[PDB]
């Protein structure tokens, strides 16, 4: 019965991590309604990190 | 006019024509290991397993 408790601890670890990355990181690309669709939607991120240095 | 029909006989060869078939793909791919042997005469008409917590 108690076997699932360890997955629970880690799931909660990594949900909080994701909220710390939202709340901290300054950078943003795109518009929040629109889905990731075509190739350039992912690739803009590699070149905004590149261009920033 | 010769009449020869009593000289010969009506034969039915011993072979069958092929019939139509069907395939079993659902019985192959659902689960079997779990429910096998679990309904017997101590059980009555049904048996229960355990949802995880």
């Amino acid at each position: 019965i108690l076997a699932p408790v360890r997955q629970r601890i880690v799931t909660d670890l990594e949900t909080e991590l994701a909220h710390f990355m939202m709340n901290n990181g300054a950078l943003s690309l795109g518009s929040p309604n629109t889905p990731i669709t075509k190739w350039s939607d992912v690739a803009q991120t590699a070149s905004f990190l590149k261009d920033l240095g | 006019p010769n009449n020869l029909d009593s000289n010969v006989s009506q034969i039915v060869l011993k072979k069958f024509l092929p019939g139509f078939m069907s395939d079993l793909v659902l019985a192959k791919t659902v689960d079997r290991q779990l429910l096998a042997g679990e309904i017997n005469s101590s059980t009555g008409d049904s048996v229960s397993f355990k949802r995880p917590h």
